[PDB]
């Protein structure tokens, strides 16, 4: 919900950028540039071993922004792809859920509340195990389950 | 070679072209360091060769050399500040996924 | 000359390992979308 944007490099949507907090951030392993003309002009910070670029979203949508929370605690969470469910500190779902080429999807609590970005997966048994990025309160970490492949 | 007697002191005349001479002297296998500082003759021109051998590229510089050190030190101090810097960095880094 | 040349390149190669260190403390707070930075590390900025 408004955490929408697209990301062209062949003319198609290759991934997601959003409005969060005071900022806007896109995985930076995403090809292209935002379709927004206003947000794709600023300038972005970039980082690799966090596979993301960043930068300050603009006064006039301080309606657009939503809201973001560190607190994650066990159980279900909401995403456009269905539902995940995040246990043992690991987001997962069940084996062929996600499909590659959604990567920069963000992952909602029931609150609406930003909790995640996903940037890949990888399948074990009957589950698949979800890479992603998440925030303890002061720093951006990355969680990777052994390995996964991008999306 | 000189003539010596009891306990006494003997003069001896050298040469040489350091700026600060630390040099040692062996009299009957004894070993002496001295140490001085020499100053620039005012006469320019000489008609006779040069006693003393040139200065090469190890024992060079004069006893206020220590300039050159201290300069050194703190140059490398700064460096290695940095370099402590992007150490802790860096084991931040790598400690933390 | 040399010794000039030499002092001005270590002086510019630390200057470059405090910027490099710099920006990998910085890069995982301004990534974070609460705007929070302890007051040391922004007296060090």
């Amino acid at each position: 919900n408004d955490c929408i944007f697209e990301v062209k490099h062949e003319g198609k949507v290759t991934g997601y950028a959003c409005l969060v907090g005071d900022k806007v951030m896109k995985p930076a392993h995403v090809k292209g540039t935002i379709d927004n003309a206003d947000l794709a002009k600023l300038a972005f910070k970039r980082s690799s071993k966090y596979d993301l670029e960043c930068a300050q979203i603009p006064v006039h949508m301080k309606s657009d922004a939503s809201k973001f929370t560190h607190e994650k605690p066990e159980g279900y969470y909401n995403w456009h792809h269905g539902a995940v469910q995040y246990s043992g500190g690991r987001f997962t779902i069940p084996t062929g859920a996600g499909k590659p080429g959604d990567s920069g999807r963000p992952i909602f609590d029931n609150k609406g509340r930003v909790v995640a970005i996903v940037l890949g997966g990888a399948n074990e048994g009957a589950r698949t195990a979800l890479s992603v990025v998440t925030w303890n309160k002061d720093i951006v970490t990355k969680i990777t389950p052994e390995g996964a492949e991008e999306w | 070679e000189i003539e010596v007697e009891g306990n006494s002191q003997l003069q001896i005349s050298f040469s040489t072209a350091l700026a600060s001479a630390e040099f040692r002297v062996q009299v009957c296998s004894t070993q002496v360091h001295c140490a001085a500082e020499c100053h620039p003759p005012k006469d320019h021109i000489v008609n006779y060769p040069a006693s003393h051998t040139t200065l090469g590229v190890q024992d060079i510089s004069a006893t206020a050399m220590s300039w050159v050190q201290k300069i050194t030190g703190g140059v490398g101090l700064v460096v290695a500040v940095a370099a402590l810097i992007l150490i802790v960095v860096l084991c931040v880094s790598f400690s933390r996924h | 000359s040399v010794a000039s040349f030499v002092l001005l390149s270590m002086v510019g190669v630390a200057v470059g390992m405090c910027m490099c260190a710099r920006r990998r403390c910085i890069t995982p707070y301004e990534l974070t979308p609460g705007a929070t930075v302890p007051f040391l590390l922004s007296l060090i900025c």
